[PDB]
């Protein structure tokens, strides 16, 4: 149920 | 791909794709242009709305610079490809 914006972030962030 | 801090340029193609995501700069960082990128996958609702994690980037400017018709962020190395052959190390 997560967003895509939640999902980007954590691969931008990593 | 250069770490945290290390500037790039966009080549043409993508910097054209960052700025439709209201990038004005022609300096980044790898970290920077990820945030337009998001951005720009937001902005044009290319992410599956049921799965989110999957990006359907066909018929979009940036399949043409991705040479894929759809990805997963969780499997994000033809985006990363894609920054090799389209970012300039400063």
């Amino acid at each position: 149920q997560e967003t895509f914006x939640d999902l980007w972030k954590l691969e931008l962030e990593n | 791909l250069p770490g945290e801090g290390t500037q790039v340029h966009p080549r043409a193609p993508l910097l054209q794709i960052l700025k439709v995501a209201g990038a004005q700069e022609e300096v980044f960082t790898v970290k920077e242009v990820m945030h337009y990128l998001g951005q720009y996958i937001m902005m044009k609702q290319l992410y599956d709305k049921q799965r989110q994690h999957i990006v359907h980037c066909h018929d979009d400017p940036l399949g043409e610079l991705l040479e894929v018709g759809s990805f997963s962020v969780k499997n994000p190395s033809p985006l990363y490809e894609m920054l090799k052959r389209n970012l300039v190390i400063l």
